[PDB]
Order: C-alpha cells, then structure tokens, then sequence
C-alpha cells in the first residue's frame, strides 16, 4: 500500500514513511524500489532531495535500525549496482552525510569487502558518469588510501576516460595538497602495469606522476622494462625528465643497462645532456660501473662509443678526462680480441 | 564528402578519452561503393592502432566485419 | 634498368610539356618512398625518374619545372633524393626558384605538405635535415611544426625529441620560439602537447617563455598550462617568474597560480616570501593580496608557516595603508 503510492515532495515524504515502517524479507521491498526508481539511474551531478537519497539520510543520521537499513541498502544494490557511487557522491554532496564517510565501509560491509565494492562502483561510475569520477576521485583517494594507492586498477580507469582539462583539474589537486594517487612503495608497479595502457592513458599517467613528490630514483628500475619500439611513450616522459636530474650511480647504471640497438637513441640522449651538464661526475660514475662490472663490459662500451661518436658535433672534452680514460685503460683487458678491435678507436 | 569525414575521424582519434560516438557518427556517413567504405575503415583502424586504442579497433573491426559480409552478399 | 638507359638518352637529346604528361603518365607507378630497411637508398634512388635529378647533380630544371607542375609529389621526391643519393640542397634551391611564384619557403611548405599528406614517416625522416639545411625558412614560425605535430605519434615524437637531444634536430630559435607557442594555442589538443614535448627537448630557458602566462586561460589552455605547471615546479622562481604567475587574474576555477605558489612556498620558502615583499613593495597591489589570500586559504590544509616569515609580514603591514576601504574589509583576515 506504502508503495504503490510511490511531485517529489510526496514521493520523500512517503519513503520516509517506508523506512519507519521498516523500523519495526526485504528482497521484494528491494525489486519494488528497483523498478520504481529506475529513471532516476539516468547525469547525477549538477552544473540530492530524491527519495532514495532518503535512505542515505536516515542511515547518517541514525543501532539495529542502522543495521536493518544496511540490509535494505544491501538488497537494492544487489538489484541495483549504480546505488554504489550513488551514496558516494552523497556522501560528498550532503550537509547531512559531514564526517560519515565510515556510511560508505559499512555499507561495503552489509553488501552480499570494502575494496571490492570501490572498485566495483568506481568502475561503473566511469562507465556512467565521468564527470562524476572525477569529482569524486579526490575524496575517493583521501578517504581510502590503502584501498587506492596501491590499485593500477584505479588509475587505469581514471586515465582511460579524461581530456586535458580533467588531467589539468587533477594536476592542481595533487599539486595543491588535496589528492595524493601514488605512493613511494607502489608507484613503481604502478607504472610497470602502466607500459600496457593505452597511448594517452600512459601520458596521462606520467604526468600525473609529474604532480607528485616522488623522486626519480625511487622508479628508475623501470628502465629495465622500457622496450624502444613497445614504449616510446613512458621513454619519452622519463627522458624528459631524467634530463632535469643530477644523475645517481644507479640511475646511470640503469640507463646504461637498456639493450644496444641502433635505432635507439635514448641513451646516447640522456648521456649526452648529463655529460654536457655533469661531466666530472658522470665521468666518476661510468669509471666506478665500469671497474664494478670487470649488466655487461660490452654493453657499457658500447653505449659509451655510441656517446664518442655523437659528441664530435659539439665542442667538449667529456672523453678526455681522467678517471674514464682510467677505466678504459683498466678493462681492456678483460674484452676478447674481436671486442677490443670493435672498441680499438675508443680504447685509443 | 569522404576524406572531410575522414579528417574529422582522424581529429577524434587524435583525442583522449572514450568518446567514441562522434567517430561512429562520422562513419555511418562515408559514402562511395562498399570497397571505398572497406578502405575507409581500414585507414581509420591504422590510426586508432598508432594510438593504440584496442577495444575501439574491436568495434571498428566488427563494422568492418559486417561491411565485408554485406559485401559479399551484394 | 632498361628505362633507366634509355632515360638517360632521353635527357641527352637536349617544347617539353607534352613530354612532361608523358612521363607523368608513364612515371604513374612510383607515385611509400622510402625502403623498409645504406644499399637500400642507392637501391631507392636508382630509379628512372631520378636520373633526371642525377642529371641535374637549366633546360633540364624547365622539364622538372613543367614536370612539377603536373606531378606535385615530384618535389618531396626531390628532397628525398637529395637526402639519400651520395651522388647538397641548392638543387631544391633552384627548382623551387623556377615555380611560377619562386618563393622558396612556400615551394618547401607545399611539398613538406603534399609529404604529409602522402607518407608521414618519409616527413618524419626528412624533417632534421630539412630544418638544417634551411633553417631560415622553417624556424622563424610553426606552420611547419603544425604539420608535423598533426600527424606525428608517440614513437615519431620520441624519435624526434631523440634527434633534439642528440644535437641533430634545431626546430626553435629563442628570438621566435615565444610567437611560435601562443599561435600554437590554436591547434589540437596532443598537437599542442608534442609542441612542448619538442620544446622541452630544446633545453631552451623556461624564462625565455614565460611571458606565454599572459595568454593561457585556464578553461581554454589546459595542455600548455599542465606543462607549464609541471615545469615550473621544478624551477627556483626568479621573482620575473612570481611576477608573471601573479599577473594572472583570478578566476573561480583557475587553480594554476595557487598550486604553483604552494609548492614554491613549500620548498623555497623564504625565497618566494622576498620575491613577493618585493612586487609587493613595487599586475596591481590587490590582485597579489588576491592570489595571497587563495594561498592561505590552501594554506590552512597542510602546516607550513610561509605566512609567519617577516619579509611578507611586513610587506602586509607596509602596504595596507595603500588600499581603500573596501579592499582593507577584502582581505581583512590576511591584513590580520
């Protein structure tokens, strides 16, 4: 009778009435309030007096009534998954819901975990109304830390749908203290998961990794996964930027540690600006990598005669120094006799 | 009429994001015989797997799928 | 090899028009230029068509010249093989001069164009020695760059930011790179993204540049404020830098200055507080308290006390005086 009655005024005013009823099986309660509030499952943010929204309010403002509603909201979202980021973005928009985002992990408890649901409702949210995720997006991250940082799933949903003006939006949040995607002891993985996105979703993603306080060093290892023809997005964004770094002995030996194939420039790029920028220390660098590996010899010198070759179109003196002419010297010995003679111009 | 569409398509692969209904709408309008749309979609199917949107060559290979069996009947 | 001999003969007999259809019509077939893999350019440039350029290495450059007219793509062919035969440009140098305008930069944007429109990885392999060769009639503006970025993707914007890096590639000069940028605020969105990457691979002082914040809207720029943004934060600000991020008006959404100034403030803290007392002390007085009091405002999430250093403090307190009444009950919670 409650419902077949079921302007909006009305329609909260009688769904206020449906929950003290419920106060004292609700699956069919749930299929009933499925199909009537379809419709309403349609945009969602504007440019929250809906009678659903009602039953979020009263669970914010309400022990087992707690828990009966929970299992109400538990049957509806079975029937409707929506319902998800639904009381998110109430519990974002609503003066009733401030300091209860705890609603959200109970209702991921009463669900037929937490971390599952998230990323459940993220993803459809995504599918539904990007706008909406990327609102949401930042509280989502604050509120949930240990169920976001450590998920390139998240990240993967986020990139796949935003233009630049989105990225941008996100880029300032980071930036201004309100949203934090990665963290020291994940963002590596992350990125690795990265190299298989698409070729704006990895963009993306590096210059959201731009936005943050982590330093180069903590991810230079992925290096070693950086294929010149697979990769030449995430290769051009670490070049980029491994151009404004002072160079680490690891960060070095990580650069020197990618294949040799000809049509690959990239070492030779970065070598080149370090030795142009830091020739005292990168030359220190390669002699201590040089005198360690004595990762392999050849390699090394190879990379290195590719840098001899390319540096006589600008004036410099980087190969006469001493501690890689000490080097050289020292590891000669140690290369085969067809290696000393494809090096014999180096090694001069 | 058909290389227009085709700038316009190439503008939108071009794009971030998953707005994929504009491209649709642009295809739904190349005209010629059923070989020229066949080209058409081979060329629009190069430049989405230069960015390497998947799922949209997915889509776009079961339109051409469909054109080819058209095609074939015709 | 047979027509090549007997082009050769062709070309030694000296109206040439109607020769020129003839060989439009029989060089129809070569019209990919390039070769999949040093033997395989000769092997490329061991053609028909390219003996008459081989030729050519007066009254052959009215035959070209009349070819030109018939055949278009004759001209990228011509810097292709002028590019990959050891048999170094002023033959393109003459031919463009024969057209019926002469314009040599035109000449050059027109078949750097119908190249590519016809096959973007032989413009993405021209492209450094066509920028090196005639610098003059490239870098002065970005049409040039314009049609490259539009066709480009990321492993042709890698090779080339590589071709940057290496020293072979010059696409700005810092007299124009500016002009260059905010026309390119015009074109596409990942056209304007590889624009900076290729800038970015210039080494090229953000300084230099950085007037471009007078032309960036923050609803309508996004890809080059996002790169500037980025940039910026890795920068000690040079207090030119404070001056133009604070000659931004404030809008409801442009969140670029107050992210900018968090971090600089965050880790150059006493730096940023002398730039700021000095343009204070000297964009107007109440837009720099405006952007002063968004930064405390975003201030009040973190617990750094960039507002407790005495250079701002007393710059606050020196220039209240010079404000109305209105703006004095403005920014009163700052002034405080």
């Amino acid at each position: 009778v409650l419902q077949l009655q079921k302007e909006a005024q009305c329609e909260v005013m009688q769904e206020i009435v449906d929950q003290v009823l419920e106060e004292d099986q609700l699956s069919v309660l749930a299929s009933c309030l499925q199909e009537l509030f379809k419709a309403h499952f349609r945009e969602v943010l504007p440019e929250v007096g809906k009678p659903l929204y009602l039953i979020f309010r009263n669970l914010c403002q309400m022990n087992s009534s707690f828990s009966l509603l929970l299992d109400l909201l538990s049957e509806l979202y079975q029937k409707q998954p929506k319902i998800g980021y639904h009381l998110l973005y109430y519990l974002r928009a609503s003066k009733a819901a401030a300091g209860k985002m705890n609603l959200y992990e109970s209702f991921a408890q009463a669900t037929q975990d937490l971390h599952t649901c998230l990323m459940m409702d993220m993803k459809a949210c995504q599918e539904d109304d990007v706008r909406l995720l990327c609102h949401l997006t930042p509280s989502i991250y604050t509120e949930f830390p240990d169920e976001t940082l450590r998920s390139g799933e998240l990240l993967n949903m986020i990139v796949a749908v935003i233009d630049s003006a989105q990225l941008q939006e996100l880029v300032c949040h980071v930036m201004m203290g309100n949203l934090v995607m990665f963290r020291k002891d994940s963002v590596l993985n992350i990125l690795i998961q990265s190299l298989d996105w698409e070729t704006f979703e990895q963009y993306c993603a590096w210059q959201l990794f731009l936005a943050h306080n982590i330093p180069l060093e903590t991810i230079i290892p992925i290096l070693q996964h950086l294929k010149y023809k697979e990769h030449p997005e995430a290769l051009s964004c670490l070049l980029l930027q491994l151009r404004r770094e002072k160079p680490s002995e690891e960060m070095v030996k990580m650069v020197l540690s990618r294949p040799c194939h000809p049509d690959d420039q990239f070492t030779t790029s970065i070598l080149r600006h370090w030795c142009m920028k830091h020739d005292e220390l990168l030359a220190e660098h390669i002699k201590s990598l040089l005198i360690k590996n004595n990762l392999t010899l050849e390699q090394i010198l190879e990379h290195l005669d590719n840098l001899r070759l390319n540096l006589t179109n600008t004036k410099q003196n980087f190969f006469s120094q001493t501690p890689i002419l000490q080097a050289l010297q020292h590891v000669q010995a140690s290369c085969d006799e067809a290696h000393k003679m494809k090096f014999s111009d180096l090694f001069s | 009429v058909n290389t227009e569409l085709k700038a316009q398509i190439m503008k939108e692969i071009r794009k971030p994001g998953r707005k994929y209904e504009r491209i649709f709408t642009l295809l739904k309008h190349v005209q010629g015989s059923l070989q020229t749309r066949l080209i058409f979609l081979q060329n629009v199917i190069k430049e989405a797997s230069r960015f390497k949107k998947r799922m949209l060559i997915e889509q776009l290979e079961n339109f051409l799928d469909e054109i080819h069996r058209r095609a074939n009947q015709i």
